[PDB]
RNA sequence: AAUGUAAAAA
RNA sequence: CGCGGGGUGGAGCAGCCUGGUAGCUCGUCGGGCUCAUAACCCGAAGGUCGUCGGUUCAAAUCCGGCCCCCGCAACCA
RNA sequence: UAGCUGGUUCUCCCCGAAAUGACUUUAGGGUCAGCCUCAGGCGCUGACUGGGGCCUGUAGAGCACUGAUAGGGCUAGGGGGCCCACCAGCCUACCAAACCCUGUCAAACUCCGAAGGGUCCCAGGUGGAGCCUGGGAGUGAGGGCGCGAGCGAUAACGUCCGCGUCCGAGCGCGGGAACAACCGAGACCGCCAGCUAAGGCCCCCAAGUCUGGGCUAAGUGGUAAAGGAUGUGGCGCCGCGAAGACAGCCAGGAGGUUGGCUUAGAAGCAGCCAUCCUUUAAAGAGUGCGUAAUAGCUCACUGGUCGAGUGGCGCCGCGCCGAAAAUGA
RNA sequence: UGAACGGCGGCCGUAACUAUAACGGUCCUAAGGUAGCGAAAUUCCUUGUCGGGUAAGUUCCGACCUGCACGAAAAGCGUAACGACCGGAGCGCUGUCUCGGCGAGGGACCCGGUGAAAUUGAACUGGCCGUGAAGAUGCGGCCUACCCGUGGCAGGACGAAAAGACCCCGUGGAGCUUUACUGCAGCCUGGUGUUGGCUCUU
RNA sequence: GGGCAGUUUGACUGGGGCGGUCGCCUCCUAAAAGGUAACGGAGGCGCCCAAAGGUCCCCUCAGGCGGGACGGAAAUCCGCCGGAGAGCGCAAGGGUAGAAGGGGGCCUGACUGCGAGGCCUGCAAGCCGAGCAGGGGCGAAAGCCGGGCCUAGUGAACCGGUGGUCCCGUGUGGAAGGGCCAUCGAUCAACGGAUAAAAGUUACCCCGGGGAUAACAGGCUGAUCUCCCCCGAGCGUCCACAGCGGCGGGGAGGUUUGGCACCUCGAUGUCGGCUCGUCGCAUCCUGGGGCUGAAGAAGGUCCCAAGGGUUGGGCUGUUCGCCCAUUAAAGCGGCACGCGAGCUGGGUUCAGAACGUCGUGAGACAGUUCGGUCUCUAUCCGCCACGGGCGCAGGAGGCUUGAGGGGGGCUC
RNA sequence: UCCCCCGUGCCCAUAGCGGCGUGGAACCACCCGUUCCCAUUCCGAACACGGAAGUGAAACGCGCCAGCGCCGAUGGUACUGGGCGGGCGACCGCCUGGGAGAGUAGGUCGGUGCGGGGG
């Protein structure tokens, strides 16, 4: 019957959708690879995690052959 | 082992078990109707595994019953006798005086040295097959 | 064949793709009910078909068993079925064309297909090549 | 460091 | 069905765990001593490594399914 | 000692669960979370809804990837045959890589891709909504039903999850003959008042033996399948017909021919392979029976008579057979 | 060191028909089960096969041996006599039976005297077919049925009795076991106290 | 050092044991957020690397075709097509050449002191992280570096080891010994880890509980079993259905074996026999038919039909089955496998004992063998009989009608 | 405002593959050379410097062509929030709102922003 196995659920995916206000440093997206590329005011960590770089608003940009991007349009 | 031939019986088992043995028949009796040879089994708690084993057993015996009858019709064709002793021969090959001789056709010859090399045609053709089929061809066309 | 292992049962929902048209031969036999058709079924139909018209025309078979049909061996509840006792079946939603015939009189193919129907669990229909094409 | 059968004395 | 072991020259066994080259005894074959055979002496040949897949630069060797043989187990009511 | 079983005593009022998750020598026990309640505090935010933005890979479909797959084409490789050896050549109603055409399958395949769902913003929403801190809990065996999957056997009042829902705690009321969870509906108390819901309105039993148009002759209805049949009614299509059909009845129904071949025999009639003509108004190198092989009978087809319709096929409604069980229906 | 605990092989081949294998090959062991016995108080397949007995014999007796899984002091094989031991057969005799009948006495039954028990939710406690927690006097539909007792039968009241002994559960209990753990008694052991003198010796 | 003593001897589990499993990662199941179970389908981890790391600089795969001394499908060279099917240490997935991939120069940031704000979450854990300070590495610089393309490669606390320092030092000074910092000892793998330390047996057994859970029976189910149909390859010399029916297909029944675990564990007594039966019909006989490959007699096959009938022995506890002698036939099922408040108790299923077998052992066996306590009193329903009461719209004696039941039902 | 060219962005194939044609004044490229800076695991191929001559062959720039590639409706359908209705079921049917994929008709060899040189 050798089969009763699996591994923990990692609860990844988009953590902050477009339009949502965000504090600097808080996380935008956890992902397997780069299903989302960083972009303006958004850094990326060892696991490919995208995190806002300054208080602002999240917005997503698709750029075809160049992939999708997550941006934080600042304001204060 | 065609299903149409053998009959299978079910019946409670002899020996230990609890109420399970009394109320649950797991023993099996698979008799072969034509050959009459029967067989019974009940070594396992299950009816199917007994019905299964009792059948693999019957297979073995029915194979050994077909091998016995497979003997008379594949060994009686060899020869109804053949002592290999003295005089049991049917054709002598004398190398001293140089002469073979088929004691069946009474036919003779003068070259044992070549015959024991391939010259069987002269023998089988004219005389051999003749007397061979003769003793059976005169048996049917008269009384047999 | 190849694939891998055994496979979930799924469900025979509406005959959405469970429909078709003739694409080979003049006559065809289409299904009317959803069912898992066994290899032993497909074959028995196909053979009984030629068996009918000896040295006859040519038959086509458009359904093909790729689904492993499992089965536990007279016991209780452990693991997934060793299965495959009936081995393999083909999914058939009502409306799909299964068997094509060709190169025989109508009454010669109205019988061949009439029979292949019987060897099948479901109710089926025979068809002329209407006139609907692409 | 064994063995060698079975047809020959006017 | 469950757990364990095994399948390698014609016979019987090594080699595998630790992948790179398959070894032992017997038999077989050629040549010797003998009047001749055996014994004995000198040579030589012979193996899909059960089967289908997988890993690897590479599989007898490691991984998986199947067929075959062996042993154990099949208990409580 | 008892993580077990039993037992736990007056009344009225308000609210009102859980049978899930995580860990547990844990699995009928516990700790924390979830859900209930009370107190104080905040006060339009709450469920649900409108508009807008972003996130998604199911249903369906698809073959572009990973694989599976029927037929054909083209074509390496191998196999058989001609031919041979210096190796070369052609054939190939054998198997078949790649490729292409047609046709398809896939939870662990996706060029695509819904409905929907999630979340944030704005607005409606004062509700036994919501949020913050605390006191007290119980629950941690659920069950059925609808839907979506796994397991199972596209078995089980089976089993395991997901979204609902009802019983649990509404075995209170109405319907369903009776019957927790199906249909209707949330019982504060009283009334010999009224409208309804599901379901019903011939008698037991309240209310139409109501109205209009059909179908069904089985007690179907009053609970079963493949499959079988000149059941009955209905729409459609093709064909025959007063230039005479369908049915029955009068007559011929053949010649070479006894078809070639298989075979003991195969004379239209076991099987195999099949595509003449002619007397003529018509008769098929033959529908069935009869044979050992034939002759005999018949249809097919033509003539006459009759005198008005007839035959096949597709579709729908209801019905018939298929249909055997043990205390009395 | 075995009348100490204990143990006592596998595969393949070979015969003046076939079958078998006295013989051989090879691998492994500490050594590979000898005599005697053997479908047995041991045999799974099994009612093995053959013979005996019987009209007919899964038992029984005698054999054969492919001993699932005998075997030599947890003794092997026998053995006269003995046995309220266990199995098979026969003669005698029978109500054991075909198959039951009659008769006797002590109860049962009726009258007078004395007078219990388990049990008991309450009862105004019928049949069928359904139904319901899946086996209904108590729900539904239908059938049946005047009220109350006495002698009898045991199908039901999932009848009574005993908080199921079987099964599982409880980080329950207890008896037993050992090369489970940890201890203890006991036995062995060095130092030292009780413990002294003389002499040789390294 | 079991002579004796105190104890341990896990959990999950479509009953339990046996088998398997236990933590971590990948994918599917998962129903387009997240999450989601089963002893559901499939696979990996318990490491590795001082280059396989940092930075700067440069280069771009696999494959296909053509051409080339060894080469020969494939080594290395050249040309043309080729956007990623290669590579990224290792399972899978996501991602990726506008590098995360191949090569080179210098290099050690596989830094210390921190850490805004988050992800995830019952707890505790796990994860991401801009920037500030120190002193650095590569770069001209903008900058990048707090290991590795990413997600596994792991272990609370306790107890102890080694190194170090602003700490404490039992009247004071030292010392002993602690604290703090650093790091070490986990197949605590039953992987949230009971002790520093632990296996079996009970049929000699006991208590507490459970119909939360198995063995009997009922129930649901109908795989299995029995019976019956659809198709018609073929057999039957000729003739597919006299009699048969390949390969397939649809059902009925609830007698078998199972599945499930619904009532009953403050008890529903288990096999066989005996006694007494009653019901079903899918009919063994007898009665009536159709067909026949039915001359007749006798059969074969299907149809109708329960009214009655359906023997005695041998063997075994047997049911079953074999056998003997008959018969018109020696039917099959239901009724808790009908019936133990009716009987038996041979079998199963307590304690004794023995054999083979397994175990060091105590013991154990759907293996065997001999032995082994079956409970006088019927309240109610039901049943067999027999009375008392009242009724039957004057009272009484005798004789009767038959609604409605019951019995009988055989065959040579 | 206009035209050509250079550099650099924006969307991300209707921008691409390929076939034909045109451009050297300007710009760009190839191009001459390898002393110097720099460079090859060999080689001025690449990287680099110094640069006349020649050329527009290559590369690139612009423009045409629809064979490949790519884009691709409308109409209808599958599926489906929500609400119902029929059968033993494996299933099926209606109302309401949403609505694919494939395929048919067609479309495309691009559109634009900032700076600079030039008529
Ligand atoms: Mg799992
Ligand atoms: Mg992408
Ligand atoms: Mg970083
Ligand atoms: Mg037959
Ligand atoms: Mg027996
Ligand atoms: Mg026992
Ligand atoms: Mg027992
Ligand atoms: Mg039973
Ligand atoms: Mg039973
Ligand atoms: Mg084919
Ligand atoms: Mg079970
Ligand atoms: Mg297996
Ligand atoms: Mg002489
Ligand atoms: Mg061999
Ligand atoms: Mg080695
Ligand atoms: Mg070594
Ligand atoms: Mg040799
Ligand atoms: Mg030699
Ligand atoms: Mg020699
Ligand atoms: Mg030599
Ligand atoms: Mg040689
Ligand atoms: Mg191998
Ligand atoms: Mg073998
Ligand atoms: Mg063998
Ligand atoms: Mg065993
Ligand atoms: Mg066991
Ligand atoms: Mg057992
Ligand atoms: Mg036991
Ligand atoms: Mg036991
Ligand atoms: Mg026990
Ligand atoms: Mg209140
Ligand atoms: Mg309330
Ligand atoms: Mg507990
Ligand atoms: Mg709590
Ligand atoms: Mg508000
Ligand atoms: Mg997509
Ligand atoms: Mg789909
Ligand atoms: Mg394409
Ligand atoms: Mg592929
Ligand atoms: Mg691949
Ligand atoms: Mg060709
Ligand atoms: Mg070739
Ligand atoms: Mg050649
Ligand atoms: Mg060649
Ligand atoms: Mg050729
Ligand atoms: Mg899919
Ligand atoms: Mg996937
Ligand atoms: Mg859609
Ligand atoms: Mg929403
Ligand atoms: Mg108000
Ligand atoms: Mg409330
Ligand atoms: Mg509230
Ligand atoms: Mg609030
Ligand atoms: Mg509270
Ligand atoms: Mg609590
Ligand atoms: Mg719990
Ligand atoms: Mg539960
Ligand atoms: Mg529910
Ligand atoms: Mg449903
Ligand atoms: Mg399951
Ligand atoms: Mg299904
Ligand atoms: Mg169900
Ligand atoms: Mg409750
Ligand atoms: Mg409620
Ligand atoms: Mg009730
Ligand atoms: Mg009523
Ligand atoms: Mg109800
Ligand atoms: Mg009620
Ligand atoms: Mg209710
Ligand atoms: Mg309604
Ligand atoms: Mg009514
Ligand atoms: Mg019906
Ligand atoms: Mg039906
Ligand atoms: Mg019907
Ligand atoms: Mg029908
Ligand atoms: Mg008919
Ligand atoms: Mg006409
Ligand atoms: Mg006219
Ligand atoms: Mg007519
Ligand atoms: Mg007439
Ligand atoms: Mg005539
Ligand atoms: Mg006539
Ligand atoms: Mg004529
Ligand atoms: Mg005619
Ligand atoms: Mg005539
Ligand atoms: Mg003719
Ligand atoms: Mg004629
Ligand atoms: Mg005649
Ligand atoms: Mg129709
Ligand atoms: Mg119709
Ligand atoms: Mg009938
Ligand atoms: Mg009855
Ligand atoms: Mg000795
Ligand atoms: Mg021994
Ligand atoms: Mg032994
Ligand atoms: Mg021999
Ligand atoms: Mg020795
Ligand atoms: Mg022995
Ligand atoms: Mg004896
Ligand atoms: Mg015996
Ligand atoms: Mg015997
Ligand atoms: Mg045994
Ligand atoms: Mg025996
Ligand atoms: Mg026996
Ligand atoms: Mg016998
Ligand atoms: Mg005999
Ligand atoms: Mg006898
Ligand atoms: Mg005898
Ligand atoms: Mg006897
Ligand atoms: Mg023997
Ligand atoms: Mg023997
Ligand atoms: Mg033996
Ligand atoms: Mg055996
Ligand atoms: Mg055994
Ligand atoms: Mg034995
Ligand atoms: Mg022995
Ligand atoms: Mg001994
Ligand atoms: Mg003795
Ligand atoms: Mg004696
Ligand atoms: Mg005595
Ligand atoms: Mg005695
Ligand atoms: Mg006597
Ligand atoms: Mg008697
Ligand atoms: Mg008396
Ligand atoms: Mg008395
Ligand atoms: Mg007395
Ligand atoms: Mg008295
Ligand atoms: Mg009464
Ligand atoms: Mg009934
Ligand atoms: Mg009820
Ligand atoms: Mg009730
Ligand atoms: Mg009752
Ligand atoms: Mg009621
Ligand atoms: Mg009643
Ligand atoms: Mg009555
Ligand atoms: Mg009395
Ligand atoms: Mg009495
Ligand atoms: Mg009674
Ligand atoms: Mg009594
Ligand atoms: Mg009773
Ligand atoms: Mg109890
Ligand atoms: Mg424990
Ligand atoms: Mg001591
Ligand atoms: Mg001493
Ligand atoms: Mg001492
Ligand atoms: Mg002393
Ligand atoms: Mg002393
Ligand atoms: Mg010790
Ligand atoms: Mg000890
Ligand atoms: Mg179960
Ligand atoms: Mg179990
Ligand atoms: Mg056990
Ligand atoms: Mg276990
Ligand atoms: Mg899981
Ligand atoms: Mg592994
Ligand atoms: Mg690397
Ligand atoms: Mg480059
Ligand atoms: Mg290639
Ligand atoms: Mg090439
Ligand atoms: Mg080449
Ligand atoms: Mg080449
Ligand atoms: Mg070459
Ligand atoms: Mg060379
Ligand atoms: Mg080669
Ligand atoms: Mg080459
Ligand atoms: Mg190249
Ligand atoms: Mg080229
Ligand atoms: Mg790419
Ligand atoms: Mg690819
Ligand atoms: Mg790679
Ligand atoms: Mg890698
Ligand atoms: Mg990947
Ligand atoms: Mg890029
Ligand atoms: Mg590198
Ligand atoms: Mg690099
Ligand atoms: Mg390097
Ligand atoms: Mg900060
Ligand atoms: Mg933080
Ligand atoms: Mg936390
Ligand atoms: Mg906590
Ligand atoms: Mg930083
Ligand atoms: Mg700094
Ligand atoms: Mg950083
Ligand atoms: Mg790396
Ligand atoms: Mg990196
Ligand atoms: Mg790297
Ligand atoms: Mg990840
Ligand atoms: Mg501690
Ligand atoms: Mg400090
Ligand atoms: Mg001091
Ligand atoms: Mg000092
Ligand atoms: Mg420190
Ligand atoms: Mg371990
Ligand atoms: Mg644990
Ligand atoms: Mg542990
Ligand atoms: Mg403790
Ligand atoms: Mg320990
Ligand atoms: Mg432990
Ligand atoms: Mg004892
Ligand atoms: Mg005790
Ligand atoms: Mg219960
Ligand atoms: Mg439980
Ligand atoms: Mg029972
Ligand atoms: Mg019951
Ligand atoms: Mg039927
Ligand atoms: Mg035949
Ligand atoms: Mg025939
Ligand atoms: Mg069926
Ligand atoms: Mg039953
Ligand atoms: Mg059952
Ligand atoms: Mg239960
Ligand atoms: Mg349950
Ligand atoms: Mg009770
Ligand atoms: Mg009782
Ligand atoms: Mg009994
Ligand atoms: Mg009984
Ligand atoms: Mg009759
Ligand atoms: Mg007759
Ligand atoms: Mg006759
Ligand atoms: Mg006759
Ligand atoms: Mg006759
Ligand atoms: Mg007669
Ligand atoms: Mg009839
Ligand atoms: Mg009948
Ligand atoms: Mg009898
Ligand atoms: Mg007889
Ligand atoms: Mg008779
Ligand atoms: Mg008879
Ligand atoms: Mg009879
Ligand atoms: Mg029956
Ligand atoms: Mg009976
Ligand atoms: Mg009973
Ligand atoms: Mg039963
Ligand atoms: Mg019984
Ligand atoms: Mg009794
Ligand atoms: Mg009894
Ligand atoms: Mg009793
Ligand atoms: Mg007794
Ligand atoms: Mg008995
Ligand atoms: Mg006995
Ligand atoms: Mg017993
Ligand atoms: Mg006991
Ligand atoms: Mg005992
Ligand atoms: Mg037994
Ligand atoms: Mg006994
Ligand atoms: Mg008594
Ligand atoms: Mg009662
Ligand atoms: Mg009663
Ligand atoms: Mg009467
Ligand atoms: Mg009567
Ligand atoms: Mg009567
Ligand atoms: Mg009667
Ligand atoms: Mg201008
Ligand atoms: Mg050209
Ligand atoms: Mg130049
Ligand atoms: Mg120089
Ligand atoms: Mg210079
Ligand atoms: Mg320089
Ligand atoms: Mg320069
Ligand atoms: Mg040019
Ligand atoms: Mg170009
Ligand atoms: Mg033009
Ligand atoms: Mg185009
Ligand atoms: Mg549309
Ligand atoms: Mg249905
Ligand atoms: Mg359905
Ligand atoms: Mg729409
Ligand atoms: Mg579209
Ligand atoms: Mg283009
Ligand atoms: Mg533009």
């Amino acid at each position: 019957t050798k089969n009763g196995r699996d591994s923990q659920a990692k609860r990844l995916g988009v953590k902050r959708y477009e339009g949502q206000v965000v504090r600097a440093g808080n996380i935008l997206v956890r992902q397997r690879g780069t299903r989302f590329k960083p972009g303006k005011n958004v850094g990326m960590g060892r696991d490919f995690t995208l995190f806002a770089l300054v208080d602002g608003v999240v917005e997503f940009q698709d750029r075809g052959r160049l992939g999708r991007y997550v941006h934080v349009r600042p304001l204060a | 082992l065609k299903p149409e031939e053998l009959r299978i019986d079910v019946m409670r088992a002899s020996g230990p078990g609890g109420p399970g043995v009394n109320t649950t028949d797991s023993a099996v009796r698979v008799v072969h109707l034509p050959t009459g040879i029967t067989v019974t089994c009940q070594t396992t708690r299950s009816q199917i595994k007994n019905k299964e084993l009792a059948l693999k057993i019957l297979k073995a015996r029915l194979y050994e019953l077909e091998r016995k009858k497979r003997e008379e019709e594949l060994k009686a064709l060899r020869g109804e006798v053949r002592p290999i002793e003295w005089g049991s021969q049917i054709r002598s090959y004398v190398l001293d005086k140089n002469y073979v001789k088929d004691h069946r056709t009474g036919l003779m010859r003068h070259d044992p040295e070549n015959v024991l090399d391939g010259d069987l045609m002269d023998l089988i053709w004219a005389g051999l097959e003749w007397k061979a089929g003769r003793r059976q061809g005169t048996e049917e066309v008269e009384a047999e | 064949r190849m694939k891998y292992r055994k496979q979930q049962r799924g469900r025979l929902k509406g005959a959405t793709k469970g429909g078709d048209y003739v694409a080979f031969g003049d006559f065809g036999l289409v299904a009317l009910e959803p069912a898992w058709i066994t290899a032993q079924q497909i074959e028995a139909a196909r053979v009984a078909m030629v068996r009918h018209f000896r040295r006859g025309g040519k038959i086509f078979i458009r359904i093909f068993p790729d689904k492993p049909y499992t089965k536990k061996p007279l016991e209780v509840r452990m693991g997934k079925g060793k299965g495959n006792v009936e081995g393999y079946v083909a999914v058939v939603k009502p409306g799909r064309v299964m068997f094509e015939v060709a190169g025989v009189t109508e009454e010669q193919a109205m019988e061949a297909l009439r029979i292949a129907g019987h060897k099948l669990p479901i109710k089926t229909k025979i068809v002329r090549r209407d006139a609907y094409d692409e």
